[PDB]
């Protein structure tokens, strides 16, 4: 699988902070 | 193979340059209303993926924009106002860009350090009986 | 790097963002019936494995400012403010119901009754009030009770045409909307009206802001603004000499 | 990668809002009231608005 | 007539953009230093 | 094939 | 430490009651 | 053991005891 | 990725439709 | 002869509305002369 | 040579 998303300053915030858009954080956990 | 290492650290280190240049594109776009093309910059952000299954390189898959709403500004005055008269202009945050700079800089030197070791461990195997 | 840089990177955001809010608030000083915003900052921690030596902080609105705003008095007989708790039931330009406490009246061509944003405001049956165009002294009453003469008719044909309609529900269980009215944070709520509700008809209410107790909240998080900055380059430059222990 | 994007500063208009007005009380001092413009011809001798 | 129109600058409003403009100038001429710190850094893959 | 990545082409 | 299988994210929620 | 009043990163849940920290 | 006709020229544009 | 010409460094990496290169000297960016 | 050329000679 694989895994990805933002890196840097947005993912490095609580998931309130809406600044990630929704698909690419779903890429986080695991793809195929 | 120390040689597939070079193929991590050089990948890496063209990851952090698209950051950088992301970054730059975001401080030079923070108070841009206007565009070539006819819809307001949103502040860009590089996603770097794991192709995870040894060597795993860091790839850069593509730019993917910021959510966050565009600051709205009252401007009635200005050409480009709405009905409400609000100008919209990029969501670009300067403390989470700043950031982003100290945090490319630094990933792309440290990437450099790890290919130059490497570097000598190749050189000294070339020694070895000889 | 150490996640400490975007630690206290997320903890400057905030502080811009909590600024902002203050900002704000410094701005409708002179606003007509504007509410407060409070502004604090919440603690969340990350959990997980490890130890316990990350946590968050969020700027979020806890509430508003519900006390009585300035009262103006203006001498104009369409000048209503609320005295005491109690609230205004408006519709905006969409049609969704809301409450409002800006008190600076006006009658259009057509004898409906608005607000200074346009709102209009409801009446005995649930109903923007319209009362008769040729109208010759409005003399709003205590209670809500509008009272007009029609033109032409003597001083002594005094007669009551609609009742403001005032709302005192609980301050906690409102929220405020995206356009300054506002609403119940439960969707689909009716809103009642109150019999204890009174107008003080002839003054306007102003905001409630207090410049001074944002002005000494504004000296704090620039402060602590700075401190955080200074964390952000100081873990930058432990990094950076850190960086000699792959150099062989 | 779309990552590098320029920018460069641009006149989109100009405040056509009534300025200040100064009274001189002077019988050649004249000035518009709320929009407007007076044609005149520079040193060339083409029309402008000012 | 009787009087002239003057200017219409809103002053506060030019010296507020000004403010503006000095720090965006300013943060890209950080990213002009961190981008030759990170040219020099990276001079070290050829020395040997 | 990030969902909704931008392009590099024209629009 | 090492371990077999990955370990799990962090969670930050706004409000601990809902996760 | 050592400090006694070492916190726990784990979320609380009021029915597990944790054993992150050092409980002894 | 090594190709055989030389890359062509990125272009930064005013307007997108005047390109 | 087919060679390639241009300013180097912050004028050509400017956009093209800038109008800093002759425009003699930016047409020699393609191959021509 | 360069259309736009200097010289590096007196005018």
């Amino acid at each position: 699988n694989m895994v990805a998303g933002i890196p840097g300053a947005l993912s490095n915030q609580p998931p309130a902070d809406a600044s990630i858009p929704q698909d690419v954080a779903q890429m986080k956990d695991g793809s195929v | 193979s120390l040689f597939n290492v070079f193929n991590v650290t050089g990948s890496a280190m063209s990851a952090e340059s698209v950051r950088l240049n992301t970054t730059s594109s975001n401080l030079a776009n923070a108070d841009s209303v206007s565009s070539s093309a006819k819809d307001t910059y949103k502040a860009r952000h590089a996603v770097f993926g794991a192709e995870l299954s040894d060597t795993v390189p860091v790839k850069v898959m593509g730019i993917v924009e910021s959510d966050k709403p565009l600051s709205a500004e009252y401007n009635p005055d200005h050409p480009l106002a709405n009905e409400e008269g609000y100008i919209y202009k990029p969501n670009v945050n300067v403390m989470e860009e700043m950031a982003n700079m100290i945090s490319a800089s630094r990933a792309y030197q440290t990437n450099v350090q790890v290919a130059d070791s490497s570097k000598q461990m190749l050189l000294r195997t070339l020694q070895m009986g000889q | 790097m150490d996640r400490a840089l975007f630690l206290a990177m997320s903890g400057a955001k905030q502080n811009m963002q909590a600024l902002q809010l203050r900002a704000n608030n410094l701005a409708n000083v002179s606003t007509t019936g504007f509410r407060a915003d409070l502004a604090q900052a919440r603690s969340m921690q990350a959990y997980g494995e490890g130890h316990p030596s990350r946590v968050f902080s969020m700027t979020e609105r806890p509430g508003h400012n519900f006390a009585q705003g300035s009262v103006i008095t203006t001498g104009r007989d369409l000048d209503v403010t609320i005295e005491g708790s109690g609230w205004i039931s408006v519709l905006d330009h969409t049609g969704k119901e809301g409450l409002t406490r800006n008190g600076n009246l006006k009658v259009d061509q057509n004898g409906m009754l608005t607000n200074a944003s346009g709102h209009l405001v409801l009446g005995e049956n649930d109903a923007p009030i319209t009362l008769p165009i040729p109208l010759s002294k409005i003399e709003i009453g205590r209670d809500g009770t509008i009272s007009v003469l029609p033109q032409g008719a003597p001083a002594e044909e005094f007669q009551a045409v609609d009742r403001i309609k005032l709302v005192k529900p609980n301050d906690q269980s409102l929220f405020k909307d995206t356009n300054g009215l506002f609403r119940h944070k439960t969707p689909n709520q009716p809103y009642e009206a109150d019999a204890t509700v009174s107008l003080q008809t002839g003054a306007i209410e102003g905001s409630n802001v207090n410049a001074v107790g944002e002005m000494t909240a504004l000296i704090d998080l620039q402060r602590q603004f700075e401190m955080q900055v200074k964390m952000m380059s100081t873990a930058e430059e432990m990094d950076k000499s850190s960086d000699s222990l792959l150099r062989m």
